[PDB]
């Protein structure tokens, strides 16, 4: 896997548990 | 065509009411927990010696009842699978199924799935297909109609927190619904040609040289089975196609209808038993609209079919490559939306081999998350999870608190009816995605282009919607195909019955409030088009560019 | 609300509001990441890196900056007109020295101490000049104070000791003579911290309806999240990929940062607006319950009239100058301090400037307003002065061996035939004059309850008066029905018998009299009572005290209400043209038979995703007005409404995405830019 | 736990035991060659069923459909179709393969070949075609068996079922029963 493509999966991870994490709350 | 593709559509929706309208009083009985009229002593005797107390439980009781069932289901299929070879009934001498393959088989039927990642004739025995595969088409359907039972439990009790007993339900599923209504359907498939022996492979001396082996089996039992609990795992590798399994357009007609008649009849008992047949009458009146346009548009689809037959000298356009004879391609049309829609997964006709549209259409339905009359309890509970998602952007954008059938929705049970909604298209993308990244996954495809990818995207999304259709021409045997897939059609399932479940133990402790001045009426035209409008626009955000990407792409090339 | 002085003033503050410190606001966070790698990859890009066009990725990551800058400018906007009249009020409170007694006499040694080491229990002086440094009860002297800290009216009021009128608050400006108080609540808690507590932020959580469609926020950007970031697997494999820097572009427009950014401020704008109606709220989930209301009480057992009915005018009968009415009716009015009692005080100053008196030197005893008497009053001379309706001062002249003048009874019978209730003045046995009583309401009261009938809210007033008279008012201001002669039980009847028929209730009232009333009603506003009586009740507080207020509450809370439901159906109706300027053009360099779907005929790809980033963040612009002011909406019933609210802001919705591309397109087109 | 594993058990007897039983008892009673596959049979030896389908290359037979199996056409071992799309290119040479092959078999009838002779079925043992794609192929047969046109088409009119409406499906000639009536008419 590239470098720059598996950086952007991981901001999509870490952006994906990050909303989930905000819809169980009321930030 | 039009005008003989219009009344197969009135004289299947004619006939499916009629069916699905007495059908409906009896499931109002077992949600009222008032036995049927010849099943009040044989009860009592039965449930002493099962140890069934009739007891109430509690949501949370409720849902480990369900799970504790499904979760010994696979665990027992699963073992069925690699010790296939020690089990009787089996005149081939088939070996023990792959772990992959196991698990990815088992793991489908407890999920009412069924998909189909082998052939039938040369993978499986009469053992397995009897006592694993039927067994899990009754058990993966009853616990979808004991979910919907405890849902419709919690909006009409008031001011309690039990919704009734899983094991009574599971059994009164089953022994008085599902196994009789089968029974009779089986024994008409067998008059008009259906399979179901336990007899060895039949040798055929055709009257030219060659000679073939034919399969038996079983077959019809499982097929009244898998087209009323909306399971679509076939005998054979062509589950619907067949002549063993589908003799005669009769039976298709039949087939037809034992998918939509349950998913139909769970729409006039949850309004008969919420008193208001009205509420129960828009339900299934924007399911039937986004139905027959589906229908429709499949049709003419087809009917245009492939223009370079009539390039190269055919008798005409229409698209009967994937098709079969027995039935017209307005058949094969409009049983490629029946069971799309209802999250049956039954293929009369391939569905890769269909038109750029006419293979959308199904793809589509399942993304939108079987909710037009989604077979088996999983689609009255998926849409009543776009009701609750209609009602509150419906007083969100009037100034007023939700209110459905009286009962205020809080912001907790909206967080439940959002992560649900959301649990099926995170696994259909992440899913698709996945595939697209690996070579294990790409390597499977069959057709090159846009269709490629199609295949892909039409895996995962019947997976993870649990519709178990696929376009066939993937080859999905592989042990990354049966892990991921196996992954989305577990989660899509037990991830959605768990938030429903919450929320129908959310429901039950409220007390239902008469009408004021911020109510809204969840009736008549205005509610179904605000309901069509939710559940279309939520699907079409979310695949639109996926879809520009497969089978539109496909069509403007 | 919007001058050159403060938007400079907040504009700095606006650039300052860009760092890593948003990650609170998901939409405006993904906005911001968006942001920084398309300014991090185009700085790398244009430097040194395999792409070939950097130019475009710096028009596109600047204008996702001018989209977080915008979000920002929305809230440090409503931000700006709140602790602009914050800071008024904080002001007011630290020009104050204290001179703390030893003694609780009048008279000892006094020494001054900061005024925020008052504590409770202290005994402070404060003379005529001084500013009160902080709340508590009268125990020593009599003056006239200003409250114009807490409610704007330079009307003077009396705060005496022994008796009900010893209530002094802290920041108020004492007038005439000296006053001996003792303290009473804790530093923090002052009556002017409250109006801090309500306009600044930290101290106001998200309301339910708030709450509400920021859950359906978050699964929205989770759903466009993965619609656009699987994109990138999609494409590579049909051709080459998309450049992240058209889908970050393709996500931050299908994002909603529309109200993503504007939600934030709408609340803000409307809590100031609370404080303008003088009703103070400890959080604005109050205020938002108020928007939810089915039916609304209205409680006249303190006051004459509903409140709506204020001073007018001046009218000496036979021998009385006007200039000595005025004198004598302030002086019955300063024990009023209903509405009706307030606006007579009003008028005085208005007309002939009495601001002060010293009330010392009268050498008086003042009679306050009671419901039973009907009349106010004060005996300062040897005379005793009163002030009250036509009925109650009838039976107290002709007490005094009094007789009613002829010309008197000519102009009371004149003034109700303008519809106005006459109030008179009269000094011992002699009437000095009538007192007018119109209406304020700019149209006609009867509409306000009228258009509260439009939308199905039912009023229902609540008095003691006799089923005859209280039947006369209810129909001189158009209310559906009436409850006289209501005992505290009467009440909580109404209150639980609406409940019992799911209807939210609404009910204003006095603090001490409708105590079990108040607490049993779903939206309550306390009326002649201090911000501790509300506060552990969680009521909201009246400053006016009138009962009419909590239509104007009802209000401010229903605009909150409808501006955030009008832009979630507009932002959300904007996504279909953002999708037929996006799909043809992100994937023309990978499937270009797709371009059939560019509906809108825009020039070049990259000048379609550009004019969808500049519409993203010009339509926040356009609609910060919108957002702040409030939606004038029309009164329709709940299904009506839905209906409307679909035309309006659903095809507009529609329609200015598409007409709003093609203009932005059009002008990078005719500008020759890209 | 004890009700769980109990209503688990009771039902995997009755679904799994009782239900199979029950079905098979009752078709082997009343419809008993329909549910042994309905074979045809003549002496001790199977030539087929009326739902097989057979791969018939001979230039007397009647022709079906392409079967498109996995190793040999019309396998009932495999059960398959042709996933083939109509974008795919591969398509479009199977139907010209099979449009020029037809032409060629049966020179004497219309050039415009039916589209189901030419496009493969769903199932791969498909043993249906309309009857006017078994009329379009008398003169083959007929120039290679000596029959007449007028009993060819009333032996196909014989073997051909109509649907009970019209809209459920298509009328179908059944090919094994006319391929093996055929045999028995010639002698
Ligand atoms: C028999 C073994 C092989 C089969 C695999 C077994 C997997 C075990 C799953 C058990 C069921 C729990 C699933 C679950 O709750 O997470 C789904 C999330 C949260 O929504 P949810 O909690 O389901 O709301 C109700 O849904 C979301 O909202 C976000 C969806 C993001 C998907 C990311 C998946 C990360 C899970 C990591 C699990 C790895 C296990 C190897
Ligand atoms: C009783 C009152 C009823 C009121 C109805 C309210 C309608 C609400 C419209 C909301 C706007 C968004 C709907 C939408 O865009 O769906 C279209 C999708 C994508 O089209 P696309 O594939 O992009 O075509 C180019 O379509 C697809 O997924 C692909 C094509 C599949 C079939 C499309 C036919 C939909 C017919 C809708 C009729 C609604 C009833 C009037
Ligand atoms: C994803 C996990 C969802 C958890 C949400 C559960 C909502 C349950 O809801 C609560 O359950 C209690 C009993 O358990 C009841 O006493 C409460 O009345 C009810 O509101
Ligand atoms: C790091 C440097 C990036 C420079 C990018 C600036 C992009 C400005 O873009 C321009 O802004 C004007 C408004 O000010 C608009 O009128 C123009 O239409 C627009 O092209
Ligand atoms: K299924």
């Amino acid at each position: 896997m590239s470098a720059g493509v598996i950086t952007g999966v991981l901001l999509v991870f870490l952006l994906l548990g990050y909303l989930v994490y905000a819809l169980i709350n009321a930030e | 065509m039009a005008a003989q593709g219009f009344l197969l559509i009135a004289t299947f929706l004619l006939v499916l009411m009629v069916l699905a309208r007495p059908l409906g009083s009896g499931l109002a009985r077992l949600i009222n927990d008032i036995p049927l009229p010849g099943t009040t002593g044989v009860e009592r005797v039965l449930f002493r010696a099962l140890g069934v107390s009739d007891r109430e439980m509690n949501w949370k009781q409720y849902l480990c009842a369900i799970l504790g069932l499904n979760m010994l289901g696979l665990a027992v299929l699963f073992f069925m699978l690699l010790g296939q070879h020690y089990l009787p009934l089996n005149p081939q001498q088939l070996p023990g199924l792959s772990w992959d393959l196991a698990l990815n088989t088992a793991v489908s039927f407890v999920t009412n799935t069924n998909w189909r990642s082998y052939s039938g004739e040369t993978t499986l025995s009469y053992f397995s297909q009897m006592a694993g595969l039927t067994v899990q088409n009754f058990l993966s359907a009853a616990s979808g109609i004991a979910v919907i039972f405890a849902l419709i439990r919690a909006f009409t009790r008031q001011s309690m927190s039990t919704l009734g007993n899983a094991w009574v339900d599971l059994l009164r599923i089953t022994l008085w619904v599902l196994v009789p209504v089968a029974l009779l359907i089986a024994l008409f498939f067998i008059q008009q040609g259906a399979l179901q022996n336990f007899l060895p492979y039949q040798a055929v001396n055709t009257v030219e040289g060659a000679q073939q082996l034919l399969p038996m089996g079983p077959v019809a039992s499982q097929e009244a089975i898998k087209m009323l609990g909306t399971n679509g795992g076939g005998f054979f590798n062509a589950n619907s196609s067949h002549p063993f399994e589908n003799p005669t357009a009769l039976t298709n007609f039949v087939q037809m209808l034992a998918i939509f008649l349950i998913p139909t009849a769970l729409c006039f008992a949850f309004g008969e038993v919420m008193g208001d047949r009205r509420q129960g009458r828009m339900l299934l009146w924007a399911m039937s609209v986004i139905f027959v346009i589906c229908v429709g548009v499949v049709m003419w689809a087809e009917v245009q079919g492939n223009p370079h037959l009539l390039a190269l000298g055919t008798d005409s356009s229409i698209n009967m490559e994937g098709k079969e004879s027995r039935f017209g391609v307005l058949v094969s049309s409009l049983f490629a939306v029946v069971t799309t829609a209802a999250s049956c997964g039954a293929v009369i006709a391939m569905h890769d081999s269909f038109t750029a549209l006419g293979g959308m259409v199904p793809m589509w339905l399942m993304q939108i998350g079987e909710v037009v009359f989604g077979g088996v309890g999983s689609g009255l509970y998926g849409m009543m999870l776009f009701v609750l998602l209609a009602v509150f952007i419906a007083g969100l954008m009037i100034g007023r608190t939700p209110e459905y059938l009286g009962k205020k929705i809080d912001v907790r049970e909206m967080k439940l009816t959002a992560l649900a909604i959301l649990v099926t298209p995170t696994l259909v993308l992440m899913g698709a995605a996945l595939a697209m990244m690996t070579d294990a996954g790409r390597s499977a495809m069959l057709n090159p282009g846009p269709h490629g990818f199609s295949e892909v995207l039409y895996a995962v999304s019947s997976a993870a919607n649990n519709n178990g259709s696929a376009f066939a021409g993937l080859s999905a045997n592989s042990p990354f195909w049966n892990c991921l897939l196996a992954f989305c059609m577990f989660v899509g399932r037990f991830g959605v019955i768990i938030p429903v479940m919450a929320i129908a133990g959310s429901l039950v402790s409220k007390k239902s409030q008469a009408a004021s001045s911020g109510t809204l009426p969840t009736h008549g035209p205005l509610f179904v088009g605000l309901l069509i409008g939710t559940v279309l626009l939520v699907g079409a955000l979310t695949f639109i560019p996926a879809l520009a990407l497969g089978p539109v792409a496909e069509y403007l090339s | 609300f919007e001058p050159t002085l403060v938007v400079q003033a907040l504009k700095e503050a606006v650039k300052k509001l860009n760092p890593q410190a948003q990650w609170r606001n998901p939409v405006m966070f993904i906005v911001w990441i968006g942001s920084l790698l398309t300014t991090c990859i185009s700085i790398a890009m244009a430097s040194g890196a395999m792409p070939g066009n950097a130019l475009f990725s710096a028009a596109i990551s600047g204008w996702l900056w001018i989209t977080v800058l915008f979000a920002n400018f929305a809230e440090a906007l409503a931000e700006g007109r709140s602790k602009a009249q914050a800071n008024s009020l904080k002001g007011v409170k630290k020009t104050a020295f204290a001179r703390k007694l030893r003694e609780p006499k009048y008279g000892a040694a006094a020494d001054k101490v900061p005024a925020d080491q008052l504590r409770k229990g202290d005994i402070v002086l404060v003379e005529a000049g001084d500013i009160i440094p902080c709340d508590g009860e009268v125990i020593e002297g009599g003056a006239s104070v200003d409250e114009s800290a807490i409610t704007g009216e330079s009307a003077p009021v009396i705060r005496e000791s022994g008796g009900d009128f010893a209530s002094v608050t802290g920041g108020t400006r004492i007038l005439s003579d000296w006053l001996v108080i003792e303290c009473s609540v804790n530093p923090g808690e002052t009556f002017l911290d409250r109006m801090i507590a309500m306009v600044e932020g930290a101290q106001r959580r998200k309301t339910p309806n708030e709450i509400a469609l920021t859950i359906l926020l978050i699964a929205l950007t989770i759903v466009f999240l993965l619609a656009t970031a699987t994109l990138w697997p999609f494409s590579a494999w049909g051709g080459n990929a998309v450049s992240v820097t058209v889908l970050v572009a393709l996500l931050v427009c299908l994002i909603p940062t529309t109200i993503g950014g504007l939600l934030s401020a709408i609340g803000v704008a409307g809590m100031s607006r609370m404080l303008g109606a003088n009703v103070i709220a400890t959080s604005g989930r109050a205020v938002e319950a108020a928007g939810d209301v089915d039916v609304l009480l209205l409680d006249k057992t303190g006051t004459i009239t509903l409140g709506n009915r204020q001073a007018s005018e001046f009218i000496p009968a036979q021998g009385v100058d006007e200039k000595t009415l005025a004198d004598a009716a302030q002086l019955a009015s300063l024990a009023d301090e209903t509405p009706e009692g307030r606006s007579i005080v009003i008028l005085a100053k208005q007309r002939f400037n009495l601001r002060e008196r010293d009330v010392q030197s009268l050498h008086a005893t003042f009679v306050p307003f009671t419901a039973q008497s009907r009349m106010s009053g004060i005996n300062i001379d040897n005379r005793m002065i009163r002030k009250g309706s036509v009925d109650a001062i009838r039976r107290h002249v002709e007490a005094n061996g009094g007789h009613f003048p002829t010309d008197v009874d000519q102009k009371v019978d004149q003034v109700a035939r303008q519809g106005a209730t006459p109030l008179v003045v009269v000094e011992g046995s002699r009437v000095l004059g009538v007192i007018a009583l119109k209406d304020i309401v700019k149209g006609g009261i009867k509409e306000r309850f009228a258009q509260l009938r439009k939308m199905g809210i039912k009023t229902v007033m609540i008095t003691g008066d006799n089923r005859l008279t209280a039947a006369a008012i209810a129909a001189e201001a158009g209310v559906d029905d009436f409850l006289a002669e209501a005992t505290p039980e009467a009440k909580l009847a109404l209150i639980r018998q609406y409940q019992a028929e799911g209807r939210l209730v609404a009910m204003t009232g006095d603090g001490t009299n409708d105590a079990p009333a108040l607490a049993q009603a779903d939206v309550a506003v306390a009326m002649n009572s201090g911000t501790q009586a509300a506060k552990e009740a969680g009521n909201m507080v009246d400053l006016d005290s009138n009962p009419t207020k909590l239509i104007e509450v009802v209000h401010i809370g229903k605009q909150m209400l409808m501006t955030r439901g009008s832009l979630t159906t507009f932002s959300i109706a904007n996504d279909v043209a953002k999708y037929f300027a996006i799909i043809p053009a992100a994937f023309a360099a990978t499937y270009p038979q797709l371009n059939a779907l560019n509906i809108m005929c825009l020039h070049s790809p990259d000048s379609a995703i550009l004019s969808a980033v500049i519409f993203n963040a010009l339509i926040i612009v356009f609609l910060i007005p919108l957002a702040l002011k409030g939606v004038s909406y029309k009164p329709l019933t709940a299904s009506a409404m839905l209906r409307r609210n679909l035309w309006i802001y659903g095809l507009g919705g529609l329609l200015v995405p598409f007409i709003g591309i093609k203009v932005i397109d059009l002008l990078l087109t005719v500008c020759g830019l890209v | 736990l004890r009700p769980a594993l109990s209503t688990f058990i009771f039902l995997l007897l009755i679904t799994g035991g009782v239900y199979p039983l029950l079905t098979t008892v009752l078709g082997q009673w009343w419809f008993p060659w329909q549910a042994n596959g309905s074979l045809i049979r003549e002496g001790d030896t199977v030539r087929g069923s009326a739902l097989i389908g057979q791969n018939f290359t001979g230039n007397g037979y009647f022709h079906g459909r392409p079967s498109a199996t996995a190793e040999m056409p019309y396998n009932p071992q495999a059960s398959g179709g042709s996933n083939l799309a109509v974008s795919n290119p591969e398509l479009d040479k199977l139907i010209a393969a099979r449009v020029a092959a037809l032409r060629a078999a049966n020179p004497d009838a219309s050039a415009s070949v039916p589209v189901e002779l030419v496009t493969a079925s769903a199932s791969g043992l498909d043993n249906n075609i309309t009857p006017q794609a078994a009329a379009w192929q008398i003169p083959r047969v007929a120039k290679a068996r000596n029959l007449s046109v007028e009993q060819l088409t009333q032996l196909i009119a014989k073997y051909s079922q109509q649907p009970l409406v019209k809209y459920i499906g298509q009328p179908v000639v059944n090919i094994v029963e006319l391929n093996l009536a055929l045999d028995k008419l010639d002698e």
